[PDB]
């Protein structure tokens, strides 16, 4: 039974010259919005915050 | 009838039409009070979420 | 690391196109996981291996 | 004969930081709109509301 | 779950492109069906399995 560790961050703040690459997302582009949670996919493929 | 604020992420994955998961197979055999506690009591977050 | 999308969009964009997704958008990010095991990620009917 | 149960929503809200991922839809995206029905596809591929 | 679409428009996105389909739009959504039988969805003459 092989046992692996995992790590992920939550609640960071990206620095001042904010860049982008994608061409799809239209809603979350504002500067005043900040994420306070991160979404992790479960074992049975269920996204949990 | 359902509140307007229930998350849509519950609806893409197969689950119960009530808000709580009701699989009693996981519970101890011949324990009705432990099995009723899974269905109803809200000191315990979901077996799904 | 694991799948850690800061918003619901980023995890819904990694599913739609694995290659051309943005790892860092303006305010939010995403961590594509680098693990010794690979899994199937079914969120609905779209699979990202 | 095998019986299945089909779970299904209608008439929800989506929370305050509204977002999009579609490239090609020009219309509905105004915040004053509210959807009061959902569309289902029959056995014979005729969509119904 | 079965096919749900809060507007007529987002059911057209599911049958134009299945991969780059967006699951949640600003006010509207779509649930792709996860069922033990997978039917042939055919609207018009475009076929999405």
């Amino acid at each position: 039974r092989i046992q692996y560790t995992y790590f992920f961050p939550v609640g960071l703040h990206l620095p001042v010259p904010r860049y982008s690459t994608s061409v799809s997302v239209r809603g979350v582009e504002s500067p005043a919005i900040q994420s306070t949670e991160t979404w992790v996919v479960n074992k049975n493929n269920v996204p949990l915050c | 009838p359902t509140p307007v604020t229930s998350d849509v992420a519950y609806f893409q994955t197969p689950s119960n039409p009530r808000g709580r998961a009701a699989c009693v197979v996981s519970c101890d055999a011949y324990s009705n009070e432990s099995a009723e506690r899974l269905l109803y009591d809200h000191s315990i977050p979901d077996p799904a979420y | 690391p694991t799948l850690a999308a800061s918003h619901r969009v980023m995890l819904d964009e990694y599913m739609s196109n694995k290659q051309t997704h943005a790892p860092v958008h303006m305010g939010q990010y995403l961590i594509e996981e680098v693990a010794p095991m690979k899994r199937l990620l079914k969120l609905g009917n779209k699979v990202v291996y």
